[PDB]
RNA sequence: UAGCGGCGAGCGAACGGGGAGGAGCCCAGAGCCUGAAUCAGUGUGUGUGUUAGUGGAAGCGUCUGGAAAGGCGCGCGAUACAGGGUGACAGCCCCGUACACAAAAAUGCACAUGCUGUGAGCUCGAUGAGUAGGGCGGGACACGUGGUAUCCUGUCUGAAUAUGGGGGGACCAUCCUCCAAGGCUAAAUACUCCUGACUGACCGAUAGUGAACCAGUACCGUGAGGGAAAGGCGAAAAGAACCCCGGCGAGGGGAGUGAAAAAGAACCUGAAACCGUGUACGUACAAGCAGUGGGAGCAUGCUUAGGCGUGUGACUGCGUACCUUUUGUAUAAUGGGUCAGCGACUUAUAUUCUGUAGCAAGGUUAACCGAAUAGGGGAGCCGAAGGGAAACCGAGUCUUAACU
């Protein structure tokens, strides 16, 4: 029983083209190129699920650094401030509500302050 | 049960190492036989017992022993195979019938492997100490 | 123990050849065995020695640019070569008598289970005519079926030979995968005593 | 084709009824005077073959 | 297995058993009596076969379509539902098929049998000399000169010749067995250039023969020799009359044929690399495996009175390809121009182990006989007992004078 194999390879070649879509020369066009494009594309994919969550902390981070610093105290004191309150809010808000709600962030940092 | 609905016993069947098939195939890529060196490669392999050049087990130690020609043509007749030949005689050609020893074995011997019922008189045989008393317990006499 | 459609007769039949537990693995091994000695195994590819060719290096070993070639013949060349040829082979494998024989009563003891066998008296056809047997297998309500028969008519055989869901076999060449393949199972009360001897 | 016994390790070697082997010393066929009474003695009866060394055995000699 | 063997690599019997098939004669010659039973004429003359052949059953109506064998509904032949064709898949349209039948003739055969021609029976025996054997040297025997029988001989020699001689694995002696030194013999057995039929868990145009095709051709080589590539319009050529542009060209546009002409002969399908034309977005102060997380804008698709898809991706964090081989490779170490196709752990028999199924102190058959995957055939094999070099003894036995 001879196996032809080329309903099944193009299928396969087809398929990893279709997620080089968009690459440049031949990195879309040439399945020998794209299979590698695809390969370190999933790589760095899965490296950057990781980072992403670095990054946006680091982002918040610096709102809430700045946002701080227009109402007179440091990150640094102002976390320190908010855990010896017992405050539970996280970064990602705290940047969210320095952005939008700056009359309301001023009453977290007097909270703050009587730590 | 139709000819689709049968199906082997679950174990009996296996499939089989296919080598060179993929990195996902677990051995794919030198199949199982790692890099490089004699047996890597293609009818690659000592023969048996070398040992890289020393003087192999098979041949550092001595020769000894003779094969014997008469311990070919004799027989060891278990006493359970006893009473299956013609009620209670065993010369040896009776004996040969019931294809319990070979065509070419002239001389036989009937040992203790346990279990007689029926008198046996064993002729034209030699026979065991134990078996003698086994035998003559059953009922029967030798020679 | 198995009644008839045209008699009610009482056929004492042996228990442990026709009321067993179906032990599947053996006849799926039998069936696949006989299945496998169907095959006949004629064909052959031809390696490289048995390709037309000279054994001449097309180019020599270094000093050209290209990938050392030995052969037009090896197998990783176009129009010569396939690494591991097949040779005319036998397929057929062995079966054990007893693992044959208890694959038979096992298949044919499912039967009456399912009641595919339809044990029956004379049967058999007034002259060599297939539209009687088509005919008389309507009042019998029957389509697809092995006729299973002790004393083998000529004139029955005849009379089966173009209808395709019809085949009569002889009680002495009945098979695993016919038993199993066909929908009803049609035996002669000769046919039942004879099977019942043979598989014993 | 048929395994061949590699016959001189068939000379050599008798399976035990366990699975093991017996063999013959080395060291018992000439150069005696120098050799000990104590030696000789222990090396005249037949002896087991090792557990690293029983593969090797059992592969040369597939019958028996 | 026994053996052989730098006792290494390896080589490897026989006796005996089960089967297939079976079959024997003639010469080295003298009585009575006679051509007779045997081979072979040649015949003819039957039976067959082979090389031409003949008949050979029974379907219609609607629906879809270019076309019906299709669907739908009712019939009918079947010793014929093998298979093929026919405008799509046909038991019944056609060719076949089962089956029944054929030969003027030339042949393969199968026995009556007139017979140029050839000795049945019968007894007296004869009963194969440069031979057997030997020395020397080689070879064949599973057996490598070994302690080597047997066989063959190049060379040199040499019996006894049935009161005799050969073999029984150095050799001898007793027993047993055969009768060399001359011939001829069917079957079982091996093979397939070739002729038919039939079959494939064989291939389907880079496969299968080298060769589906005007292939051992073209082409290459002084020559021996090497040796390609290249299949498919359509149901039917109905192969595009006639106009128009062009050089009364190529090539096109019409028109027509067809169900369809991006089926128009560079002709089913028509992928990918590769090269274009048009639409959306980005792109001419910006440094690198070219992506990836983030993300504005713009353009489209939608539900809308939120936004969510899709294409693009300004700006920005991180980020030196793959394979190989290596202590270690972005490495300036190897391999790859790209795409498509092909391209590497197989097959047979033995063997040990794991799983699984059967049956169990038993298990189990081989060739073969069966037309037959049934079922016979247990010849064997393996197991149920081992110890010892071996005789031998044996739930023991070896060691040893004997063993705690
Ligand atoms: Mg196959
Ligand atoms: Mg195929
Ligand atoms: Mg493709
Ligand atoms: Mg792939
Ligand atoms: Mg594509
Ligand atoms: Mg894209
Ligand atoms: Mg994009
Ligand atoms: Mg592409
Ligand atoms: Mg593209
Ligand atoms: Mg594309
Ligand atoms: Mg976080
Ligand atoms: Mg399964
Ligand atoms: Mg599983
Ligand atoms: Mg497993
Ligand atoms: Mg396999
Ligand atoms: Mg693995
Ligand atoms: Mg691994
Ligand atoms: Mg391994
Ligand atoms: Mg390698
Ligand atoms: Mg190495
Ligand atoms: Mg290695
Ligand atoms: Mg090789
Ligand atoms: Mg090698
Ligand atoms: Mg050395
Ligand atoms: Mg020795
Ligand atoms: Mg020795
Ligand atoms: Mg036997
Ligand atoms: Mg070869
Ligand atoms: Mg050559
Ligand atoms: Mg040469
Ligand atoms: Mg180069
Ligand atoms: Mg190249
Ligand atoms: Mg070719
Ligand atoms: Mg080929
Ligand atoms: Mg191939
Ligand atoms: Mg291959
Ligand atoms: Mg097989
Ligand atoms: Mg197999
Ligand atoms: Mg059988
Ligand atoms: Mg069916
Ligand atoms: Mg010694
Ligand atoms: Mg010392
Ligand atoms: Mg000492
Ligand atoms: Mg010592
Ligand atoms: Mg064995
Ligand atoms: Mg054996
Ligand atoms: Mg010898
Ligand atoms: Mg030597
Ligand atoms: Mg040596
Ligand atoms: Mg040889
Ligand atoms: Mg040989
Ligand atoms: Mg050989
Ligand atoms: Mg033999
Ligand atoms: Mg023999
Ligand atoms: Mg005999
Ligand atoms: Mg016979
Ligand atoms: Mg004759
Ligand atoms: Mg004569
Ligand atoms: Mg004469
Ligand atoms: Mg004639
Ligand atoms: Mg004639
Ligand atoms: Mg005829
Ligand atoms: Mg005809
Ligand atoms: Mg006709
Ligand atoms: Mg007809
Ligand atoms: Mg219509
Ligand atoms: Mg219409
Ligand atoms: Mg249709
Ligand atoms: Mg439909
Ligand atoms: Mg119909
Ligand atoms: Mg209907
Ligand atoms: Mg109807
Ligand atoms: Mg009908
Ligand atoms: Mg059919
Ligand atoms: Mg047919
Ligand atoms: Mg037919
Ligand atoms: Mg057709
Ligand atoms: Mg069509
Ligand atoms: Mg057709
Ligand atoms: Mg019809
Ligand atoms: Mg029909
Ligand atoms: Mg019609
Ligand atoms: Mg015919
Ligand atoms: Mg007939
Ligand atoms: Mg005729
Ligand atoms: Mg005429
Ligand atoms: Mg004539
Ligand atoms: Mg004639
Ligand atoms: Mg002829
Ligand atoms: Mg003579
Ligand atoms: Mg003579
Ligand atoms: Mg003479
Ligand atoms: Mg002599
Ligand atoms: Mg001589
Ligand atoms: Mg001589
Ligand atoms: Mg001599
Ligand atoms: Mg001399
Ligand atoms: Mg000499
Ligand atoms: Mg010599
Ligand atoms: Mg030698
Ligand atoms: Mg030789
Ligand atoms: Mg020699
Ligand atoms: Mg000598
Ligand atoms: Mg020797
Ligand atoms: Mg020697
Ligand atoms: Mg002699
Ligand atoms: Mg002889
Ligand atoms: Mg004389
Ligand atoms: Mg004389
Ligand atoms: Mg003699
Ligand atoms: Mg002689
Ligand atoms: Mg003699
Ligand atoms: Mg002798
Ligand atoms: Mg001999
Ligand atoms: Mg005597
Ligand atoms: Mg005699
Ligand atoms: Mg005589
Ligand atoms: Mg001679
Ligand atoms: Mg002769
Ligand atoms: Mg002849
Ligand atoms: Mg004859
Ligand atoms: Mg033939
Ligand atoms: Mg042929
Ligand atoms: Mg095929
Ligand atoms: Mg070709
Ligand atoms: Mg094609
Ligand atoms: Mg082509
Ligand atoms: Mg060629
Ligand atoms: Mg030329
Ligand atoms: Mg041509
Ligand atoms: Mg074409
Ligand atoms: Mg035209
Ligand atoms: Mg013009
Ligand atoms: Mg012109
Ligand atoms: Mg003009
Ligand atoms: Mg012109
Ligand atoms: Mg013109
Ligand atoms: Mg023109
Ligand atoms: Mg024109
Ligand atoms: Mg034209
Ligand atoms: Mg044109
Ligand atoms: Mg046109
Ligand atoms: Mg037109
Ligand atoms: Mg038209
Ligand atoms: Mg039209
Ligand atoms: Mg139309
Ligand atoms: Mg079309
Ligand atoms: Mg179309
Ligand atoms: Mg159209
Ligand atoms: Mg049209
Ligand atoms: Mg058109
Ligand atoms: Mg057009
Ligand atoms: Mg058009
Ligand atoms: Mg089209
Ligand atoms: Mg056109
Ligand atoms: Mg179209
Ligand atoms: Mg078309
Ligand atoms: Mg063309
Ligand atoms: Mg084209
Ligand atoms: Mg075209
Ligand atoms: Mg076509
Ligand atoms: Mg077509
Ligand atoms: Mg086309
Ligand atoms: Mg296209
Ligand atoms: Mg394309
Ligand atoms: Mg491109
Ligand atoms: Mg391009
Ligand atoms: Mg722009
Ligand atoms: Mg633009
Ligand atoms: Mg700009
Ligand atoms: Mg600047
Ligand atoms: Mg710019
Ligand atoms: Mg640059
Ligand atoms: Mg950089
Ligand atoms: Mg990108
Ligand atoms: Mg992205
Ligand atoms: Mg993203
Ligand atoms: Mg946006
Ligand atoms: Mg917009
Ligand atoms: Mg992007
Ligand atoms: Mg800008
Ligand atoms: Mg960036
Ligand atoms: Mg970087
Ligand atoms: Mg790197
Ligand atoms: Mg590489
Ligand atoms: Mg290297
Ligand atoms: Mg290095
Ligand atoms: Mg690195
Ligand atoms: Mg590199
Ligand atoms: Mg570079
Ligand atoms: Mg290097
Ligand atoms: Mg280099
Ligand atoms: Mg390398
Ligand atoms: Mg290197
Ligand atoms: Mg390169
Ligand atoms: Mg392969
Ligand atoms: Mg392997
Ligand atoms: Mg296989
Ligand atoms: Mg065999
Ligand atoms: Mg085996
Ligand atoms: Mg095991
Ligand atoms: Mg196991
Ligand atoms: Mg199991
Ligand atoms: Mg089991
Ligand atoms: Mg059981
Ligand atoms: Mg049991
Ligand atoms: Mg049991
Ligand atoms: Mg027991
Ligand atoms: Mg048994
Ligand atoms: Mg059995
Ligand atoms: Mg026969
Ligand atoms: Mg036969
Ligand atoms: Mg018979
Ligand atoms: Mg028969
Ligand atoms: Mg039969
Ligand atoms: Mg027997
Ligand atoms: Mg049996
Ligand atoms: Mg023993
Ligand atoms: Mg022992
Ligand atoms: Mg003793
Ligand atoms: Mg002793
Ligand atoms: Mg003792
Ligand atoms: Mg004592
Ligand atoms: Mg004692």
């Amino acid at each position: 029983a001879r196996v032809k194999r080329g309903v099944i390879a193009r299928a396969r070649h087809k398929k990893i083209l279709k997620q080089a879509k968009g690459y440049y020369g031949a990195r879309s066009r040439v399945y020998r190129v794209a299979f590698q494009a695809v390969i370190k594309a999933g790589q760095y994919a899965y490296r950057d699920r990781r980072q992403r969550k670095r990054q946006f902390r680091q982002l918040w981070i610096a709102r809430i650094n700045a946002a701080a610093r227009q109402n007179g105290i440091s990150y640094s004191k102002f976390i320190n401030g908010l855990k010896k309150a017992s405050v539970e809010i996280d970064r990602k808000i705290l940047a969210d509500i320095a952005v939008f709600d700056k009359v309301a962030f001023t009453a977290l940092v007097e909270k703050a302050k009587a730590a | 049960m139709r000819l689709n609905t049968l199906s082997p016993a679950e174990g009996s069947k296996k499939a089989g190492k296919r080598l060179g098939r993929g990195i996902g195939s677990g051995l794919g890529k030198t199949g199982g036989r790692g890099h490089k060196g004699q047996k890597s490669r293609s009818g690659g392999g000592v023969r048996r017992g070398f040992e890289g050049g020393q003087m192999p087990l098979y041949r550092r130690l001595p020769k000894f022993g003779f094969t014997s020609r008469k311990a070919a043509i004799t027989a060891e007749i278990r006493l359970s195979d006893l009473a299956k030949v013609e009620g209670g005689v065993v010369d040896l050609n009776t004996l040969k019938a019931a294809n319990i020893i070979g065509i070419q074995i002239e001389f036989a011997k009937v040992i203790l492997a346990g279990e007689v019922t029926t008198p046996v008189t064993v002729r034209g045989l030699r026979v065991t100490k134990g078996a003698r008393a086994a035998i003559e317990a059953a009922g029967g006499k030798i020679e | 123990e198995l009644v008839l459609k045209d008699a009610q007769s009482a056929l004492t039949v042996s228990e442990t050849t026709f009321g067993r537990d179906f032990n599947e693995a053996l006849v799926h091994q039998v069936v696949v065995a006989y299945a496998a000695g169907a095959r006949q195994g004629t064909r052959a590819q031809k390696t490289r020695a048995e390709v037309t060719g000279s054994g001449k290096k097309p180019w020599r070993q270094k000093g050209t640019g290209r990938a050392r070639s030995g052969s037009i013949k090896s197998p990783i060349w176009r129009s010569g070569g396939v690494t591991f040829a097949a040779r005319p082979q036998d397929h057929s494998q062995k079966v054990n008598k007893k693992m044959y024989r208890g694959a038979l009563k096992s298949i044919l003891s499912e039967l009456v289970r399912q009641d595919r066998l339809i044990v029956v008296e004379k049967f058999s056809v007034e002259a060599p005519k297939t539209k009687l047997l088509a005919q008389k297998l309507k009042d019998m309500a029957l389509e697809d079926v092995l006729i299973i028969t002790g004393e083998l008519d000529e004139n029955l055989f005849l009379a089966a030979r173009n209808l395709h869901k019809v085949d009569v076999r002889d009680a002495t060449g009945i098979d695993p995968v016919s038993l199993i393949a066909f929908d009803k199972v049609v035996m002669t009360a000769d046919a039942v005593k004879q099977v019942e001897e043979m598989l014993a | 084709p048929k395994i061949k016994t590699v016959r001189g390790a068939a000379k050599r070697f008798k399976k035990t009824g366990k699975g093991g082997f017996k063999h013959k010393h080395a060291n018992l066929r000439h150069i005696l005077t120098k050799k000990a009474t104590k030696r000789k003695r222990h090396l005249r009866p037949k002896a087991m073959v090792s557990k690293g060394d029983l593969g090797l055995v059992i592969a040369c000699l597939p019958y028996a």
